[PDB]
RNA sequence: GGGGCGAAAUGGCCUAGACCAUGCCCCUUGGCAAACCCAUUCGACCGGGUUUGGGUCUUCUGACCUCGUAGUCCGCGCUCAGCGGACUUCGACCA
């Protein structure tokens, strides 16, 4: 199969390939309960008349709850669902330096503290 | 032959599981057939040759 | 993934599996520019009422051109496209010796100098 | 009673055509498998009646035993029980 190791800071999570297919790659995290866990959908295709390409990356994670610790009967039930999709439209005949600069800019914007505040405190981005 | 049950709203037994009260059936038969038709016109004539 | 090594005489080309599917296998050659390269499409199926089979093999290769070496500005553009498809209709209940003889005859006809002249000089086959 | 048919058997009409007469096709639903009761040679003897028949927790929605029905990836490995196992669905007194 295919294993992906993600470092959160103090622990390491492992995602395993489940549904190996060209037009749809489904990775699922293996920790405990398989239902309501971390899933990742990847897709790659073309467009128009063999001009550019199209890449789609979605990451879902639904929280679960259980009452068997106190209540005497409740199966693990999912609560909410989060969807974080992507869309990559990069042409083939481009520039490696430009692609590297764009990737570095995206990494910097992701690692910056403004997007973290926008996600947590729901404050619009503008510092 | 076919059979379809009938269930009503929360009623009977003071329950609410949409219980079955009866059943309705339908019995029949299927058949296939073929046919041919023929149409012909004929012209008749006479004569008293002598 | 699945690698195929082809010997041209002085160099070795490598084709990599990209779209792994039963009804359509797409192999792509990895050398440099992925767009406008060597591609191979393979398909296998049945026919009628479980009698024989059907195999299809197509090989495409589109040439590319670029002007960035002299001209200011020109993305790599494809020129012509070549299509070389196949069709294999071999029944299951056949003969291994007959199939081997047919394969040897096909290999000899491919390696002969008449088909090479027919391809290059466009002269009809007849020596 | 409710329908069907001009087909299919013939007769009117009878290039053709569409309708007619007798005339021919179906429903009168059906089955539960168990446990107990009578008067007496004060049971042998056939026949009848009553309680149950996929089942419970809140059989309200919804779940917990069971299976049946499908679709999907599936393992060629990780887990003390182990194992071949996963997820989503519709049904469950019987023809």
């Amino acid at each position: 199969s295919k294993t992906i190791v993600l470092s959160v800071g103090e622990a390491t999570r492992t995602l395993t390939e489940i549904q190996s297919t060209a037009d749809r790659q489904i990775f699922e995290e293996k920790v405990g309960p398989l239902v309501g866990r971390l899933r990742l959908t990847a897709s790659l295709r073309q467009n128009g008349a063999k001009t550019a390409y199209r890449v789609n990356l979605k990451l879902d994670q639904a929280d679960v709850v259980d009452c068997s610790t106190s209540v005497c009967g409740e199966l693990p039930k999912v609560r909410y669902t989060q969807v974080w999709s992507h869309d990559v439209t990069i042409v083939a005949n481009s520039t490696e330096a430009s692609r590297k600069s764009l990737y570095d800019l995206t990494k910097s914007l992701v690692a910056t503290s403004q997007v973290e505040d926008l996600v947590v405190n729901l404050v619009p981005l503008g510092r | 032959d076919n059979s379809v049950d009938v269930r009503s709203y929360p009623n009977w037994e003071r329950a609410a599981g949409t219980r079955i009260t009866g059943s309705v059936r339908t019995r029949g038969v299927v058949e296939s057939r073929a046919s041919v038709r023929t149409a012909l016109r004929f012209n008749l004539e006479t004569s008293l040759a002598g």
